[PDB]
């Protein structure tokens, strides 16, 4: 099982630099080109560069020469990409991928991708969120089924982690994308259960914000 | 650099129907060795992109042959013979003939389904939040289709435009519907000065606005 694991989300100050990692396993690291791709605001990918870990040979998109530096550690089967002097345009998700083109065969082998690394370039300070339970009064949806919610607000930067009953409750939940406003993000999640479930048994909203090492569980009480 | 143009931007197709996506390049993609390095990728919601086709019409291993690719020179087409639920996502063409490699803008494929009216829930501020001097009234409009919906907030009969934060989910794989969250935030003091808080939606499934409200008072 071929796998590429990338490092966590990064919050970087304007003008500084970061090194992203892409650890691989399940194949001969030195025999395949590793490519790096950039994605900004959804649909819109850009090819950055590729490196052949066996020789250290690299090719760069002109646009990124001086911005990105690719290296690879054969002893650990890890590819790295350092980004220098970060600016607005550098905020994006970066993927590493064993693309699979075999030059000698002029054909392709399966492509495997890392999960992506989100880089946020900002000078704003890290802020822990406030988690608020949403019990219905009118958000009851009468009997039969009732929907509860969880309001996570005032945190920076992304991401935040939100589950219901430690992941036990996953069906019928809607977690909305965080929206930035006044340098702080707000995110919400709704969960719909049968009237026979709540208030009878407890529904708990679990939230984790790595950046500020915050972990909080809110019990939705009536 | 080669400019790659994809059309349409979005296509809504019903499960079982065919779908085709067009990709045009500013330079022929015919490499000097006679091969054409045109690839098609799919990026499913919340997933990394994945290659579906290489060399214009060659399917990658494990890709369903419901998917077909064709074209030459500067015109290429991806065709899905029968759309299934798992086909939801953004499709991208990317050329590898001319350095540096360039991608098309993407085509989002959305599953066209039967209209679905929103299930609206409204929530007054929590005690915890009021203690902090703040107050957010939340409104969830869950599982509707089409995605087009307009929501306004009305306090004591007057529209409130400031303090509104909206968020939408991507089309749901399980039922092809959309969900939206709308939060109105005020100060604790102002919140306590009004009585009726209304979340009002405008949607294709109704000739009149869809309303959910609550009146705060004391007891
Ligand atoms: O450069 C030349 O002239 C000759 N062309 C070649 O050798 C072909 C190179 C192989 C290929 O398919 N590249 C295109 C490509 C690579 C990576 C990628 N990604 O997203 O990771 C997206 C697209
Ligand atoms: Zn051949
Ligand atoms: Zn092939
Ligand atoms: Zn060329
Ligand atoms: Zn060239
Ligand atoms: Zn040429
Ligand atoms: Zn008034
Ligand atoms: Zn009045
Ligand atoms: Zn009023």
């Amino acid at each position: 099982e071929m796998q590429l694991q990338q490092s966590g989300a990064e919050l970087l100050r304007p003008g500084t630099s970061v090194k992203l990692s892409c650890k691989t396993s399940g194949y001969i690291f030195t025999s395949y080109w590793i490519h790096w791709v950039k994605q900004r605001s959804g649909q819109g990918l850009e090819w950055i560069a590729r490196i052949y870990p066996g020789t250290g040979s690299t090719y760069y998109n002109e646009k990124f020469k001086g911005k990105a530096t690719l290296t690879a550690d054969k002893s650990s089967s890890t590819a790295y990409m350092q980004l220098s002097t970060l600016k607005s345009e550098d905020s994006a998700v970066y993927f590493c991928t064993r693309w699979g083109f075999i030059p000698v065969r002029e054909d392709y082998v399966m492509d495997y991708w890392g999960q992506g690394t989100l880089v946020t370039v900002s000078s704003a300070k890290t802020t822990a969120p406030s988690v608020y339970p949403l019990a219905p009064v009118c958000g009851d949806t009468t009997g039969s089924s009732v929907t509860l919610g969880c309001l996570v607000k005032g945190y920076f930067p992304e991401p935040v982690t939100l589950t219901w009953n430690s992941g036990s409750l996953s069906s019928g939940v809607h977690t909305f994308p965080a929206v930035l406003q006044s340098d702080l993000y707000t995110l919400s999640s709704s969960v719909t259960v049968t009237s026979s479930t709540w208030p009878s048994q407890s529904i708990t909203c679990n939230v984790a914000h790595p950046a500020s090492s915050t972990k909080v569980d809110k019990k939705i009480e009536p | 650099d080669i400019v790659m143009t994809q059309s349409p931007l979005t296509l809504s197709v019903t499960i079982g129907q065919p779908a085709s996506i067009s990709c045009k390049s500013s330079q022929s993609l015919l490499y000097s060795n006679g091969k054409t390095y045109l690839n098609w990728l799919l990026q499913r919601p919340g997933q990394s992109p994945k290659r579906l086709i290489h060399l214009v019409s060659k399917l990658d291993s494990g890709v369903p042959d419901r998917i077909t690719g064709s074209g030459s020179g500067t015109d290429f087409t991806l065709k899905i013979s029968r759309v299934e639920a798992a086909d939801l996502g953004v499709y991208y063409c990317v050329q590898g003939t001319h350095f540096p490699y360039t991608f098309g803008g993407g085509t989002k494929l959305e599953i066209l389904r039967g209209d679905a009216a929103p299930t609206v829930s409204i929530f007054p501020p929590s005690s915890e939040q009021l203690t902090s001097g703040g107050a957010s009234v939340v409104c969830f409009l869950n599982n509707f289709y089409p995605k087009d919906i307009n929501v306004k907030w009305k306090i004591d009969g007057s529209e409130r435009q400031n303090g509104v934060l909206n968020s939408w989910t991507d089309q749901d794989s399980k039922d092809s519907t959309y969900s939206m969250s709308s939060t109105l935030t005020l100060t604790k003091d102002e919140y306590e000065r009004h009585n009726s808080y209304t979340c009002e939606a405008t949607h294709k499934t109704s000739t009149s606005p869809i309303v959910k409200s609550f009146n705060r008072n004391e007891c």
